[PDB]
């Protein structure tokens, strides 16, 4: 759940990272205020999301030799197909019995 | 012109501030690849069992 925000949280600072080294090299070379600053937050900034995909692919392998998490409660799946199947079939029974109570009346 | 403006402040000049911007960039850029160099290795930790499985339970 959280390593799924963690990781596009990851991507998006990589990119935001990429954009601020490439605006502070465009400031940097266009002439010669705020550049070096610049220059220094898009390095630690590159060097963070360096170290979060490396943290990321550092993860704790949590199987890598079958298929994991085998059975997704398909019991239960089945168990509320058939619970559906009754409450239709005991409405549309009960529809009938009104038609016919409409009917008598 | 070859500047479009100035004479002291002319592509001789716009060249030494380029220059100067480029050293203090370099040495920036060299200073954070030194501090990033002292990563030795992605040491995480795990599970110990070389010492519970000598300590693992027995007849004793």
């Amino acid at each position: 759940n959280e390593r799924l925000r963690a990781l596009e949280d990851i991507e998006r600072e990589i990119g935001a990272i990429l954009q601020n080294a490439g605006t502070a090299i465009l400031e940097l070379s266009k002439e010669k205020r705020l550049l070096d600053r610049q220059a220094a937050a898009f390095t630690t900034s590159v060097q963070h999301v360096e170290a979060e995909l490396s943290a990321q692919i550092r993860y704790l392998t949590q199987v890598a030799t079958g298929q994991p998490h085998e059975g997704s409660s398909y019991s239960s799946r089945k168990d509320c197909q058939m619970a559906l199947k009754r409450v239709d079939y005991a409405r549309l029974k009960i529809s009938d019995v009104a038609r016919t109570c409409e009917q008598m009346l | 012109d070859a500047a479009r403006i100035g004479a002291d402040a002319a592509q001789k000049q716009i060249q030494s501030l380029n220059k100067m911007c480029s050293n203090l960039l370099e040495k920036i850029s060299k200073e954070e690849r030194e501090s990033e160099s002292g990563g030795l290795r992605p040491n995480k930790q795990t599970f110990n069992p070389g010492d519970t499985n000598a300590l693992v339970a027995a007849v004793a």
